[PDB]
């Protein structure tokens, strides 16, 4: 089979940024395809035919190769450009695709607006907590949560989850819930969630008191 | 325009085997090939083969021979794909994908169909507030959401007031638990003077199940 290796597999690019990502093949390829994917949908068709651009695709996008190594240009890049880029050969049996390129955008660092919420009286009927700490529109996406109860630090009993980029924006939120048995809920006043980011001087720390 | 409407998500255990179609819409469904493509992990994607509708023939990548066969029917314009002797290393989203007889790539792809192979049960979600609080409010701004937890298998998809409200939405990927089960949740960021007034409620559709639930979600 014909292999296509992308790079660079992940790149970051500022508005206004001129980028290129190459897509090289294991042999001698023409007419190399492009699909857009973003997360959570279906890919589209981006380029085709090496250089020829689809419908609605903006005219900061191009493409050119020969050879085995092929690529996609973006002149000036936007906020709305992050997604995965994969390339396409059609010249062997059996039809191939790149590893991919995932673009990211850059933008000025943005702390997070932190939230939290104490379970729900009616998760606790059932026999467990989940406590759930929000972080909001923050850039770069690194940052780090740690749960405290009465003070005490906890470990192995929560679990992260972050959005993708936002295209509008390009900011990300993150997630960090917490779960305990309702009987360790019960046992406790101060639930609290402290949270640095590369634009924090210092901790935020929300917290909320069982009551 | 040209539509490819693919069927719902599937849970199916080891061994068994699923039929999946993409029904055609706004074009001559015989003008055109049918493609079938699988994304593992959200990631890798690989052709499986194609089929020219005309005639009902079909080409296929030789590692899915055997793993998958291409048929249409060409009263209503669809395709299908079924997959046999199913193994987790099954477990994808399937897309179905038009191309063309003139070297054009796959021009329009379907909405996807998520197949997981799995020996467990499915289970729709249990759904909870995240009511909005003091502790959920800054300058103005609130936050509120549903915690949507313990169900199998993926996907789970979210909306609010049944769509119409969309600004300041993030619905989280889901994680897997120690339990094998996923939870996620949804939030959205809306003006603190509204929660007297405006009425929020999370739609959580998850289609494994058959199962559809709106929670309403109030402060305190």
């Amino acid at each position: 089979d014909i292999e296509l290796t992308q790079s660079p597999a992940i790149m970051s690019a500022s508005p206004g940024e001129k980028v290129t990502m190459t897509c090289s093949a294991s042999s001698s390829v023409s007419y190399m395809h492009w699909y857009q994917q973003k997360s959570g949908t279906s890919p589209k068709r981006w380029i085709y035919d090496t250089s020829k651009l689809a419908s609605g695709v903006p005219g900061r996008f191009s493409g050119s190769g020969s050879g085995n190594s092929y690529s996609l240009t973006i002149s000036s890049v936007e906020a709305e450009d992050d997604a995965t880029y994969y390339c396409q050969q059609w010249s062997k049996h059996p039809l191939t695709f790149g590893s991919g390129t995932k673009v990211e955008i850059k933008r000025t660092v943005a702390a997070p607006s932190v939230f939290i919420f104490p379970p729900s009286d009616e998760q606790l009927k059932s026999g467990t907590a989940s406590v759930v700490c929000l972080l909001n529109n923050f850039y770069p996406r690194e940052a780090k949560v740690q749960w405290k109860v009465d003070n005490a630090l906890q470990s192995g009993n929560s679990q992260e989850s972050v959005t993708e980029q936002d295209s509008k924006d390009s900011t990300y939120s993150l997630s960090s819930t917490l779960t305990l048995s309702k009987a360790d809920y019960e046992k406790h006043k101060v639930y609290a969630c402290e949270v640095t980011h590369q634009g924090l001087s210092s901790p935020v720390t929300k917290s909320f008191n069982r009551g | 325009q040209v539509q490819l409407q693919q069927s719902g998500p599937e849970l199916e255990k080891p061994g068994a085997s699923v039929k999946i179609s993409c029904k055609a819409s706004g074009y001559s469904f015989t003008g055109y090939t049918m493609n079938w493509v699988k994304q593992s992990h959200g990631k890798s994607l690989e052709w499986i083969g194609l089929i020219t509708p005309y005639n009902g023939a079909s080409s296929y990548n030789q590692k899915f021979r055997g793993k998958a066969t291409l048929t249409v029917d060409k009263s209503s314009s669809t395709a299908y794909m079924d997959l046999l002797s199913l193994t987790s290393e099954d477990s994808a989203v399937y897309f179905c994908a038009r191309g063309g007889y003139d070297g054009r790539g796959f021009d329009y792809w379907g909405s996807g169909t998520p197949v997981t192979v799995s020996s467990a049960s499915t289970k729709g979600p249990s759904v909870f507030p995240l009511a909005p609080s003091s502790k959920s409010t800054s300058g103005g701004t609130a936050a509120l959401g549903c915690l949507v937890k313990d169900y199998f298998p993926e996907p789970v998809t979210v909306s609010w007031n049944s769509g119409a409200l969309t600004s300041g939405v993030h619905t989280f990927p889901a994680v897997l638990q120690s339990s094998g089960l996923y939870s996620l949740s949804s939030v959205v960021t809306v003006p603190s003077s509204s929660l007297g007034t405006q009425t929020y409620i999370c739609n959580v559709n998850h289609k494994p199940s058959n199962t559809k639930v709106d929670k309403k979600v109030e402060p305190k």
